C-alpha cells in the first residue's frame, strides 16, 4: 500500500490527538500528533490497525 | 504566549482521553463548548486545572454524558466547527471553576481577546507546557482573513492574531476559548501551521450559534 509510505500529516486543525502512521524507514508503526482534521490514510487509531493495514 | 497564572482562566477546560487532546469552555454547571473536530469517545473533562500533569487539589475530573457535534459540521471545510459536551454530573462552580458568558453581539475587528490553552509553545518545534498559556490577540477583519486564506473563510469563521507571526494558537489548543470583553467570541479551530507570517489562526464565530447553543442545552 502506497499511502503507507507517505509522511505523517498533522493538518490544519489544532487538536493534539496521538495516532499511528507506518514508518517505512524503521519498518514499524510510530506515533505522531494529528490535529483532528483532514486526515490522510497513513493515520491509524492503534498500532494494531496500522500494522494490519500497512505492516509490510 | 505567557503563563496565565494558576486558575486565572476559570472557564478553561481540558479534554482528556488518557492525555490532553483539546480544550473547551465551561458555559454552565453541566455544559462545555468545544470544537467539533475534538469529538472523541471516552472524554473526561478536567476542570480547575493549571498543571495538567500534576494533581494540585483544585481539580474536578468529570466524565461526559453526551457529546453533541453541530448538525451541520463539515469535516472538510471545517464550517460549523462547534460541539457541546454535557457532563455526567454538574460541576461545583467556585473561584477556580467558573463559566463563561455567551455573547449578545459579534465582536468587531480590532477587539483584543484572550486565547488560552495547553497546546504547543513552539512555532516550529515541539514543546508542550505543564501549565496554562495565554495570548492576547486582536480580531482581524473579514477582508484580511479572506485574503490570508482565499476561498476558505465562511461566515462562521474569523481570524485573530498577528500578520507578522510568532504569536498564535497551536496543536493542543483546539476547542479552547477566545474571550473578548468577558464574552466567549470564539473557539480555537484551525490555521496554516502556526505562528507563520501572513497566516493568522482561524476561529469558530460563536456569536452566530448562541440560539443553537441555548436551545440545545435546554432540550438535552
Ligand atoms: C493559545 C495558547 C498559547 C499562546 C499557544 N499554545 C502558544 O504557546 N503559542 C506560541 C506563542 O508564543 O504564541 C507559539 C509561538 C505558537
Ligand atoms: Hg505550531
Amino acid at each position: 500500500p502506497d499511502f503507507c509510505l507517505e509522511p505523517p500529516y498533522t493538518g490544519p486543525c489544532k487538536a493534539r490527538i496521538i495516532r499511528y502512521f507506518y514508518n517505512a524507514k524503521a519498518g514499524l508503526c510510530q506515533t505522531f500528533v494529528y490535529g483532528g482534521c483532514r486526515a490522510k490514510r497513513n493515520n491509524f487509531k492503534s498500532a494494531e490497525d496500522c500494522m494490519r493495514t500497512c505492516g509490510g | 504566549g505567557y503563563t496565565c497564572g494558576a486558575n486565572t482562566v476559570p472557564y478553561q477546560v481540558s479534554l482528556n482521553s488518557g492525555y490532553h487532546f483539546c480544550g473547551g469552555s465551561l458555559i454552565n454547571s453541566q455544559w462545555v463548548v468545544s470544537a467539533a473536530h475534538c469529538y472523541k469517545s471516552g472524554i473526561q473533562v478536567r476542570l480547575g486545572e493549571d498543571n495538567i500533569n500534576v494533581v494540585e487539589g483544585n481539580e474536578q475530573f468529570i466524565s461526559a454524558s453526551k457529546s453533541i457535534v453541530h448538525p451541520s459540521y463539515n469535516s472538510n471545510t471545517l464550517n460549523n466547527d462547534i460541539m457541546l459536551i454535557k457532563l455526567k454530573s454538574a460541576a461545583s462552580l467556585n473561584s477556580r471553576v467558573a463559566s463563561i458568558s455567551l455573547p449578545t453581539s459579534c465582536a468587531s475587528a480590532g477587539t483584543q481577546c484572550l486565547i488560552s490553552g495547553w497546546g504547543n509553545t513552539k512555532s516550529s518545534g515541539t514543546s508542550y507546557p505543564d501549565v496554562l498559556k495565554c495570548l492576547k490577540a486582536p480580531i482581524l477583519s473579514d477582508s484580511s482573513c479572506k485574503s490570508a486564506y482565499p476561498g476558505q473563510i465562511t461566515s462562521n469563521m474569523f481570524c485573530a492574531g498577528y500578520l507578522e507571526g510568532g504569536k498564535d494558537s497551536c496543536q493542543g489548543d483546539s476547542g479552547g476559548p477566545v474571550v473578548c470583553s468577558g464574552k466567549l467570541q470564539g473557539i480555537v479551530s484551525w490555521g496554516s501551521g502556526c505562528a507563520q507570517k501572513n497566516k493568522p489562526g482561524v476561529y469558530t464565530k460563536v456569536c452566530n450559534y448562541v440560539s443553537w447553543i441555548k436551545q440545545t442545552i435546554a432540550s438535552n
